[PDB]
RNA sequence: AGAACCUUACCUGGUCUUGACAUCCACGGAAGUUUUCAGAGAUGAGAAUGUGCCUUCGGGAACCGUGAGACAGGUGCUGCAUGGCUGUCGUCAGCUCGUGUUGUGAAAUGUUGGGUUAAGUCCCGCAACGAGCGCAACCCUUAUCCUUUGUUGCCAGCGGUCCGGCCGGGAACUCAAAGGAGACUGCCAGUGAUAAACUGGAGGAAGGUGGGGAUGACGUCAAGUCAUCAUGCCCUUACGACCAGGGCUACACACGUGCUACAAUGGCGCAUACAAAGAGAAGCGACCUCGCGAGAGCAAGCGGACCUCAUAAAGUGCGUCGUAGUCCGGAUUGGAGUCUGCAACUCGACUCCAUGAAGUCGGAAUCGCUAGUAAUCGUGGAUCAGAAUGCCACGGUGAAUACGU
């Protein structure tokens, strides 16, 4: 991936980190069946006001080395291609070719 | 006094105990007719006994885990055979002839990348 | 469709604009991009030029259009025929 | 009783660790329960090995996380403390838990 | 892309791992990233120093690095001056207490990676690739390798049509798992393009 | 005691910040040490201490299977309160007398 | 195959009557590895058939089979420009199989409602020497007769 | 290994130009923290706090601000400049070399020949003698046994029982790993060239490579990939960067791969049995309560052989339907809704009620499979907020056939 994309991702992450407490609270408020209608409405509107990049469902998991969006693995934080390389080199602990 | 043999076939693992008695079979605290609804299964569990006339002579307590029905039955049979071998040690030849001493090593073949199954290749086309 | 408990959706800005229009009593078309906005009872009578991706297409709101959204009356694709 | 959960990727290493722990226990205290092997986690992974395209081309890796459950029945004064200074070999996550 | 990686196929048997730690699914990715970082840093730093293998090993929230290098003197510098310097930066990279050890590589002609690096260097300073390859092979043989292979590929002698050439000497069994096959690779960033250098060095078979 | 590893040191003939005995004196006083391991045959201890006063052998942060049987064996005499010392000792097990010259090339583990 | 002939795999006799042939038939009948259902169906067929013709369950079945077994089948050599169908004496193991298969096919075809019932009907037909399987057998024989010149 | 936004590379507008991302000085300000109006948003304008590590005080390192340029940036072009990685013939048994010899020489010989083998496998011969890479073996897994260790796993024999291994307990058995044993044509007979082997049988859990995987020789296709990454002309107030909306989901049509069907070896209803292998902390979420249901509420147990996902389904028994475009089939569409998510219009999944297309086994032709295989039945996992009939795994039931070349 590009540098720019990576930067964007980072920014998104930062935003998420920032706005988590508020956003979560808002969500809770919206959910809460034992609450006022007007309040709920306000909460809904409030959420809209907050930045979009603040959402965690905005950020894409990219490879930590290359930034490749596809072929990702969570345990390693790496795209398949890089993961394989790591494995070959001995750089991922415990990981070896499996047969059964 | 109770004699014993381990049973194993597919992913089943039977625990057959042989005792002297009248010939009542219990599988996981249930009768042979209750546990195995299938006739074939019943037949397979009775096979070894039929082969060596000790159906009326000995009771057997069984507990089996894993696999399905047929596999389980097979495992049980194997266990029984083992028990018999342990107990008499002069019926071995007959058992061998029958083909019951043999652990049936047929496991399910693993699925292989590329293929839809163990061997089914996906539909090919030149064009 | 949207959940009943959440209510109807309208863009805040759009709503504000509508309110302003109502206050005025004017009938100049309001150019809008909020295709996702639901139409409201108070919006009846107003012309509201909804974006279709390319251009703003005028939509005179009617009593029948209320439950619907603005994007329903502003078709995006432009297919005449194959021959 | 002190339950001890040894976890590692290398099995030999884990075994070595376990033995060491037992030794540590047995000199100071008395009645070490024993090194009980729990089930191993075989966390598998498939990946496409081509840079671009070839889907049937694949490598299937795995990480075998081994578990060793060591238990100590009588925690004395001398025994429990002995583990503080007694760190184990690297690449072996231990997890002691009294009661 | 025919061949399996010779190190990678043998990690369970005759070859060991480089990063040697346990971690749960939570902290594993992060750890990996850290390793990548530190290793990268080390490579950048100790380019002039002949470095073969960085072995990272982190127990108890503290990182233990082990640098295998042919000449410790240039990595250490004055006794505990350069190493110390390296350590703090390593720690920073990690975010934990660092500890650097330096293993001295006996026979750098038999270490494959080092050889590859040397070859790359030679290529960069505009020697005849073939002569370099020969030197690499010969030297290893002299030193007591049971066998060695080296391969170089692409834009050889700045030629328009790229090709690969390779020199083997002795025996280099790759299908045999118990064979100690030190494999490694490098890349010469020449004026005409990259020239990739592979080298396999067969130390001998392990019996267990 | 076989190998002693002090931090911020170049050779054994240097000197250190905040201590009395010089480094050859420290190595002699460590050569006199009396250790009793039980399980392993090669262990690594740790000695960390700051503050004004002597450094006994009882200040080594022991593991479980090592027993230091001389809690009045003196090693250092720390005089500066801003001085620290962090050595990592290595204790093998053998017999006879094996000296540094012969153990200069005998050691295989690089 | 080219390289090696192999020994036929072991087949267990059915639990009801203790017969290999019966078991084989059941297997043939079976679809999607649902053996049990198939065996039940077979049993049903037998019972009805037994009721109809008297005799035993097994004996009747055997008799039925006998009327649909082919002495001779044909195969395509085609050495010339046009194809020549050549007769060949069909071996004991194979003949039995073929008849069973034909019967099954007939059953599948048949317009009656339940599978078992259809099977029974087919069996009856075979016994009497009319029906579909028998016809097929005749056809097979006829072809062979026609091409008897080749041997 | 998952396009609503994001992803995104494309289009439409709105914007930025040493820049979203780095390094460097100059000099303005501690960073940051909170909040306000306009705007689709990007951005463009306001109100509160702070001055930490050190100064013969021309100031500093982190982190914002402005201008200059040096530069950044490019998923822009060339895979016919490349590395790396990948497919492929083909897991096909081949491909070579050194020295010797033959030939003016290209080359040959070895490597052919008699047998044999899965195998350039092995023997015997022989102007060859040797060697290497490969065909084999070493590795994982599966099939039998033994030793060790027994909780969170087990219950044979003992006592107690709420008839639940639940609780005293027991270490047997299963199981769990760790370490050993075992299979080598080793033993027997015959055939064979005094052979390599082959054919049978004995034992054995396993027999002739036991089953499966990993392992892919020299090379071939200027095969694929400059959009993973790296790397040897072009853009640099734009072929770079930010934003909102749209598109990648379009639809006369053609092809590929799948799922579901066309029914009775079945559909529906009620009862009821037997798995394996996995995942789980911004996570899996019992029980209980409410909801026809998707779910909702409350909320334990659990980084997990313990708790949760989690009822396996086919099956079995009893009933019903009786060959109908049907109590087959479920597309399509209407209504109403649940959850995720700032957000389900374009364009999510799932639920309920209604609706009930085509389809009655498919032309020419064409694919897979030799055994726990095909066929069929469910189960799990990765990516993942949500979003699989795909992919990768797991067990259940479980065939037919191989005369032969």
């Amino acid at each position: 991936a590009k540098q720019s994309m990576k930067a964007r991702e980072v920014k998104r992450v930062a935003l998420a980190d920032k706005y988590f407490a508020k956003r979560a609270e808002l969500k809770a408020i919206i959910s809460d069946v034992n609450a006022s209608d007007e309040d709920r409405w306000n909460a809904v509107l409030k959420l809209q006001t907050l930045p979009r990049d603040s959402s965690p469902s905005r950020q894409r998991n990219r490879c930590r080395q290359t930034g490749r969006p596809h072929g990702f693995l969570r345990k390693f934080g790496l795209s398949r291609i890089k993961v394989r390389e790591a494995a070959m080199r001995g750089e991922i602990p415990g990981l070896k070719k499996a047969s059964w | 006094n109770q004699y014993y043999g381990t049973g194993r076939r597919k992913s089943s693992a039977a625990r057959v105990f042989i005792k002297p008695g009248n010939g009542k079979i219990v599988i996981n605290q249930r009768s042979l007719e209750q546990y195995f609804g299938r006739e074939t299964a019943r037949m397979v569990v009775r096979q070894p006994l039929e082969l060596v006339d000790m159906v009326e002579k000995l009771d057997l307590y069984i507990t089996v885990k894993g696999g399905g029905i047929s596999g389980q039955a097979g495992a049980i049979r194997h266990g029984i055979t083992r028990a018999l071998m342990e107990y008499d040690e002069s019926l071995r030849s007959e058992l061998r002839k029958a083909g019951f001493v043999t652990r049936d090593a047929r496991q399910v073949e693993r699925k292989k990348v590329g293929l839809r199954k163990a061997r089914r290749r996906p539909q090919f086309s030149k064009r | 469709p949207r959940s009943l408990k959440k209510g109807p959706f309208i863009d805040l800005h759009l709503l504000k604009k509508v309110e302003k229009a109502v206050e005025s009593g004017d009938k100049k078309p309001l150019r809008t991009w909020s295709r996702r906005s639901t139409i409201f009872p108070n919006m009846i009578g107003l012309t509201i030029a909804v974006h279709n991706g390319r251009q703003h297409v005028p939509v005179f709101v009617t009593d029948e259009m209320v439950g619907h959204k603005l994007g329903e009356f502003a078709p995006t694709r432009t297919y005449r025929g194959h021959a | 009783r002190i339950r001890i959960r040894l976890k590692a990727f290398d099995h030999r290493l884990i075994d070595q660790a376990t033995a060491e722990i037992v030794e540590t226990a047995k000199r100071t205290g008395a009645q070490v329960r024993g090194p009980i092997p729990l089930p191993t986690r075989k966390e598998r992974f498939t990946v496409l090995i081509s840079p671009h395209v070839n889907k049937d081309a694949r490598d299937q890796y795995e990480i075998r996380t081994h578990l060793r459950l060591v238990d100590i029945v009588e925690p004395t004064e001398k025994t429990v403390d002995a583990l503080m200074r007694l760190d184990l070999a690297a690449g072996v996550d231990v997890q002691i838990s009294l009661g | 892309g025919q061949k399996v990686h010779p190190n990678g196929i043998r990690l369970g048997i005759v070859k060991p791992w480089n990063s040697t730690w346990f971690a749960n699914t939570k902290e594993f990715a992060d750890n990996l990233d850290s390793d990548f970082k530190v290793r990268q840093y080390l490579t950048k730093e100790l380019a002039k120093a002949s470095v073969s293998r960085i072995v990272i090993e982190r127990p108890a929230k503290s990182i233990r690095v082990t640098i295998h290098t042919a000449r410790p003197g240039i990595v250490i510098g004055k006794k505990g001056e350069d190493v110390e310097k390296l350590r703090k930066v390593v720690a920073d990279i990690a975010g934990v207490p660092a500890q650097i050890n330096i293993a001295e590589v006996r026979k750098p002609e038999l270490d494959a990676k080092l050889v590859a690096d040397s070859i790359t260097s030679q290529l960069e300073r505009r020697v005849m690739f073939r002569r370099a390859m020969k030197r690499a092979v010969q030297n290893a043989m002299r030193l007591g390798a049971k066998g060695i292979k080296v391969e170089v590929s692409g834009r050889l002698g700045g030629a328009e049509i790229a090709r690969t050439e390779w020199y083997r000497e002795g025996r280099v069994p790759l299908h045999t798992l118990r064979a100690d096959i030190d494999y490694n690779t490098s890349e010469a960033h020449t004026t005409y393009g990259v020239i990739g250098v592979k080298v396999w060095i067969f130390k001998g078979e392990i019996l267990g | 005691v076989t190998e002693v590893e002090i931090d911020g040191v170049l050779h054994e003939y240097s000197t250190k910040e905040g201590v009395q005995e010089d480094i050859l004196e420290i190595l002699l006083n460590l050569k006199g040490l009396a250790v009793r391991v039980q399980g392993k045959d090669e262990v690594i201890l740790t000695l960390n201490k700051s503050g004004i006063g002597p450094v006994t052998a009882a200040d080594i942060t022991h593991d479980g299977d090592v027993e230091i049987v001389k809690p009045q064996h003196v090693i250092c005499h720390l005089t500066d309160e801003n001085a620290s010392i962090s050595m990592r000792i290595k204790v093998q097990r053998g017999r006879g007398y094996v000296p540094a010259s012969t153990r200069i090339h005998s050691e295989e583990d690089e | 195959p080219r390289r090696r002939v192999i020994g036929q795999r072991k087949i267990l006799p059915d639990p009801k009557f203790g017969s290999e042939l019966l078991a084989k038939f059941v297997n043939i009948l079976m679809v999607d590895g649902k053996k049990s259902t198939a065996e039940s169906i077979v049993y049903s067929a037998l019972e009805t058939l037994a009721q109809r013709s008297g005799k035993s369950e097994l004996e009747a079945f055997e008799v039925a089979l006998e009327n649909v077994r082919p002495t001779v089948e044909v195969k395509s050599r085609r050495v010339g420009g046009s194809t020549y169908q050549v007769p060949v004496e069909v071996r004991p193991v194979r003949r039995n199989a073929l008849a069973m298969r034909w019967i099954v096919e007939a059953a599948r075809k048949r317009g009656d409602k339940s599978m078992a019932l259809r099977l029974a009907n087919e069996l009856s037909d075979a016994a009497e020497n009319k029906g579909t399987a028998v016809k097929k057998r005749e056809d097979v024989h006829r072809m062979a007769e026609a091409n008897k010149a080749f041997a």
